[PDB]
């Protein structure tokens, strides 16, 4: 496992340690919307900050299952649940909890056990994948994700008001990879003097 | 537990493809066995049903009088090895000194056999096919002379960076393979995998890759399977100068250990563009030649 | 023995008297996929009545200067029934199909037609006529629905290729003299285990008329043309919201 | 050991920490109809992932001056998924119910839910309130959808009969210092072993709270309220065309 | 063929119910036990929790210090048969001389138990029941006095003629079951079947009959499962004059071979309607009585 | 918090089925993945410079 950057909207030097966790706050209830991000490793995105997503630059096509796990940062006399979702290829990006609830979906409980494993199964037509971008390469994506609220985020007088969350992806043990190519991020500009 | 009957006497779950048929060998034509004359009834053989879309099964035999012929004529020419095998012209790459395609010593070709239609024809009876492959590469200047000059190939699969130049850091190839060759050598020749995710290059996709509102702009990716864009293939003249001398490439494409699955039929109009089956209507050729009278040659 | 025949799978069920007997596509049966050739993990769902049933789509009409049609499979039931309601839902198909064709008509009536299934059946534009405008078929010829839709040039089958040569496919004719409806049966005819229902389309049915329907006056002028036909052996996977397309 | 529980059925999965051991209506289990009970002749469909899996319908919250509510089941799925897309086409249905409810607070909150269960939970008006004037209730009452709706008369749970006999039903409560959910396991509960999904609406789940909610200033508000349910054993059949209502 | 893996291990198919339960004998009570003191930790039986929505399992033995006691007490009044098997009214039928209601000697009676509050909060206990049953049929003027008239009963299935008049021809009961009997003699007395086309009388229907967009005057058929209504009871003075007497025609229900399902809560408010558990809303007494400490008695 | 990754899988997670995995682990290997020519330097022997 290695840290995920959910929280890719920062850019200058100072705050780019922000990219590592997205918070959560306290809320009405109504079931809204938190954060959203796609299962594709080798394409641009969240994905890069991991060593898998690294590795999957000198391999061109992979298969398997992964997995992402999140764990909680907050205080211990917090509370809350979560509703985690995977939302196959082909079907657009859920508007409601309503919706994305209709997929591979987890549910999950603060409390001592602070983190929640989340699996990405291998739902393909094509045993392999080659990488994804825009064009028609996206006959070869995986999926989305999209985190919503079950109930609150409710905590009792004293406590901080928001927390934070980290998450960690990883794969499983029926990853693999062929084809073996070189990278797109050639880190050189002139002569390494 | 699965108490109810009909669970037990269910189909499902039935991983096995009920064949009528079975192959059989034939290393030689069928042997013409003797024949006598018959005057019964019942018996007739000359007279078929078509509808039922099946061929005829009359012979030799059963319609006049045979002899005896031992037949050792071999069909061993006509599988596809022996017909495929066979190398064929599928791609070229000018680098010419000063012009307007790719005057600044590189070029870089999409990987694709469906140019030339000597050997696109010969594919499009069949729609899967899994195949290695054994390219071939020839360099001549345009008058056909041979010179001394020095080449650079780079395959360069999907996802990886595509050179821009010829000062580029991409020909380092620490990853990517590479085949330096000289003109004064003979032709340069590899050998290829089947490199694709799905178990078939099928020459014909009857469909969109992706999903959406499908609006006119975007009927330009119909008939588009990225399980064969197989890649790139870059050329470059060696140096940090322009060369001295023009180049033309040719690649050549030799297939082996072929399977092939669901013969259809053969194109018979000119071709006009790739991933494309299309023809030209106001010129429409018969697929073949005419005369002038069915009662007369 | 040969011209009886009847065909019950489902609810339904189908009877004929003057027909000829029963293809098999390719030569073999449909099936459901192998634990080996398989890739994708999770459980299927396989309903086994709800959806392999006989579906009836719609009833053209063949006059004496009629050209042809073809449907695309599996198109024609996107929106109908459990099956299109399952084929929305989920994102991976598998099946096959049986295909009956009915057209009529009586002792004095002429006419023959050819009921062929091709594999991955592109279609081509004309290029302008000229040959140098390149254009592209748009999505109501590709994925016309059940309403089917009609040539105009099937001498190439508008794509380049004769249709002399279209009895190499699963094939048969309704020459209203003999027989008076087509049954075929096909497998699933892809290069992957599963495959999308929506965009990809395997295979589709083609209906040309060779030899042109004629009669004499008094007779009855409307013969219609119903295609009738039934999934087989459907499972379904990848489960989320609905997408008409 | 009894407290961590987790629930995995269909493609979904749900986790807990502070739960409580989990309930069996009327002491046993569902299971699919014998072929001596069954008295159609059909072959039923069994689909056993698209349908079997958890479904949320909607999120509530609890106030001071909350009352209660109910949903009847299993009009909540009517308009959700392949199960909700089988059971318009066909008329007759079987199934249970597996149902999780959702209420987190912190160790400074306090109250108590009581999650029932009641079969064939009729409802009953105030006769105008005089008494004489006959009523009777929409159909926005009996069929109110997965929205849920409020009661008005709690004591008497709008029928004339108390809650404090509820307990005879399978309950479970949420006392907010113990747990923070209540998992309620439901077989086929009718007199017939096939009955309408539409029409029928077989048993009712109640959300009282007993004692009230309280905090104090400074701390969160918002208490929600989510309800969770799946499936089980689900079968169909009498197919034919889409009946919404 | 089930070849898959997934289909021979389905639990689908599965008739069984599995229930974690099994019933037991019980002729008496349960014969207390000795105990004596005990001064140990986690041995706890007091301490419950009732959040499972289970009830306690404590005792006398476990909590204080108890005696043998072989209890001879016996459970069997406590049965179904022992709690219903006992008559009550039911109906009430008038064959008045000139009033308003039936004045013309005849009278339809539509059967349904659900008009006297005795036995309507008994049976409302349980959901779905399984019964005969033994009707009684005592005739009597309003003063109580025995008269020497005779008198005609016909049981009027559904889909059956209802009569109209004293003089109808649906009286001739070839098919239909009928009682004659006199007032000098004792009452009527016969037997009856479960006559349902399902397996038990619900008295809670939560549904509507019919399909349709279910608009607000046909919400009169909320709570009307026709396969309880098991039909008609019709009555008549025997003659083609009208009688010198009036009547009055009480009808008692007595239950046996009772079988039950679903407990569930008890009626606290007055009954209203039939068919219909509406209740008066601006008088809503509570279940029970009141004082005014809950400090004090 | 331990350090250690997970170990949840598609079996105990959801409903899987039997899937005869045939996928080769041998081009992730070190010479396949090292062995492979690249530029490590570069020498100038010019005329005049
Ligand atoms: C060092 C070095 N290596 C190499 C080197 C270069 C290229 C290689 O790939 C050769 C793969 C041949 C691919 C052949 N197919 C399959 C399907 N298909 C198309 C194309 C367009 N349309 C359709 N409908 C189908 C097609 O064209 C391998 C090796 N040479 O230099
Ligand atoms: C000669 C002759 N034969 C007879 C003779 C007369 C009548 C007989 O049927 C007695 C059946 C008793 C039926 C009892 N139930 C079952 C359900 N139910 C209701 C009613 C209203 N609402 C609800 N929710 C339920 C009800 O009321 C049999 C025999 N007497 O004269």
């Amino acid at each position: 496992e290695t840290i995920l950057e959910v929280n890719n909207v920062p850019t200058n030097a100072t705050s780019l340690m922000e990219r590592l966790r997205f918070p959560v706050s306290a809320q009405a209830g109504k079931g809204e919307l938190c954060a959203v991000f796609r299962a594709d490793p080798g394409r641009n995105g969240p994905w890069q900050s991991t060593l898998l997503g690294q590795l999957c630059g000198y391999y061109t096509q992979w298969s398997g299952s992964l997995e992402v796990t999140f764990m909680f940062t907050g205080s211990f006399m917090a509370t809350g649940k979560m509703l985690i979702a995977y939302t196959p290829p082909g079907g657009p990006l859920p508007k409601d909890r309503a919706t994305a609830m209709l997929g591979t979906h987890v549910i999950w409980d603060f409390g001592l056990q602070s983190s929640v494993t989340l699996v990405i199964p291998w739902i393909s037509n094509t045993h392999y994948r080659a990488h994804a971008r825009d064009g028609v390469f996206d006959y070869y994506t995986t999926g989305l994700v999209s985190i919503w609220y079950q109930t609150n985020y409710v905590v009792p007088i004293g406590a901080p008001n928001t927390a934070y969350i980290i998450a960690l992806a990883a794969a499983q043990k029926n990853f693999t990879m062929k084809l073996c190519k070189d990278a797109s991020d050639i880190l050189q500009t002139g002569t390494i003097q | 537990g699965d108490r109810v009957a009909d669970v037990i006497e269910s189909s499902i779950g039935d991983s096995v493809s009920r064949a009528l048929t079975h192959a059989l060998p034939a290393p030689t034509g069928q042997n013409t066995q003797v024949s006598s004359h018959r005057l019964d009834t019942g018996k007739v053989p000359a007279l078929q049903a078509a509808e039922i879309g099946a061929s005829s099964n009359a012979s030799d035999e059963s319609m006049i009088e045979t002899r005896c012929v031992l037949n050792s004529h071999s069909t061993a020419e006509t599988t596809l090895d022996s017909f495929f095998s066979r190398a064929g012209l599928v791609g070229e790459i000018d680098l010419p000194l000063k012009g307007t395609t790719n005057p600044n010593g590189y070029a870089n070709w999409d990987i694709d056999i469906t140019g030339y239609a000597q050997m696109r024809r010969k594919v499009e009876l069949f729609t899967y096919m899994r195949f290695d492959a054994e390219f071939t590469f020839v360099a001549c200047t345009p008058t056909g002379e041979v010179v001394p000059q020095l080449l650079q190939y780079m395959f360069v699969p999907p996802g990886a960076p595509k050179p821009d130049s010829r000062e580029s850091l991409a020909w380092q190839t620490a990853t990517n393979p590479s085949v330096f060759v000289k003109l004064s050598d003979p032709p340069a020749q590899v050998s290829v995998p089947f490199m694709s995710p799905a178990s078939a290059y099928q020459w014909f996709y009857d469909g969109y890759p992706t999903f959406g509102e499908h609006k006119q702009e975007k009927d330009l990716e119909y008939g588009a399977m990225p399980n064969n864009m197989m890649g790139t293939f870059s050329v470059r003249t060696v140096g940090t100068s322009k060369s001295k001398y023009p180049l033309v490439v040719r690649i050549y494409m030799r297939m082996k250990h072929v399977r092939a699955w669901i013969p259809r039929p053969m194109r018979n109009q000119n071709y006009l563009f790739k991933a494309n089956p299309n023809y030209a209507g106001n010129s429409i050729k018969p697929t073949g030649a005419s005369r002038t009278a069915i009662t007369t040659l | 023995s040969d011209r009886v025949a009847q065909l019950t799978i489902g609810n339904s069920t189908i009877t004929t008297q003057e027909a000829a007997n029963i293809i098999v596509g390719y030569g073999e049966w449909p099936s459901y996929c192998s634990d080996s050739d398989a890739t994708a993990v999770d459980k299927p769902t396989r309903p086994d009545v709800s959806v392999n049933r006989f579906y009836t789509l719609d009833t053209k009409l063949w006059e004496k200067s009629s050209k042809g049609w073809y449907w695309k499979f599996p198109d024609v039931l996107t929106e109908t029934g459990v099956f299109g309601q399952n084929a929305q839902f989920h994102y991976l198909y598998r099946s096959g199909f049986c295909i009956h064709v009915q057209c009529n008509a009586s002792k004095f009536h002429q006419g023959a037609l050819l009921v062929a299934v091709l594999p991955e059946y592109v279609i081509g534009t004309v290029a302008g006529g000229t040959g140098t405008e390149d254009t592209h078929p748009p999505y109501k010829q590709t994925q016309p629905g059940a309403d089917g839709f009609e040539l105009q040039h099937p001498y190439v089958l508008d794509a380049g290729i004769p249709i002399s040569q279209l009895t190499v496919c699963p094939h048969q004719w309704i020459n209203l003299r003999t027989n008076n409806c087509a049954t075929i049966i096909v497998p699933y005819i892809n290069a992957l285990p599963f495959d999308s229902a929506l965009n990809h389309c395997n295979f589709g049915l083609l209906v040309v008329p060779i030899s042109p329907l004629d009669y004499d006056q008094g007779a009855t002028p409307v013969i219609p043309i119903t295609i009738t036909l039934a999934p087989m052996c459907s499972e379904f996977a990848g489960l989320r919201q609905a997408v008409t397309q």
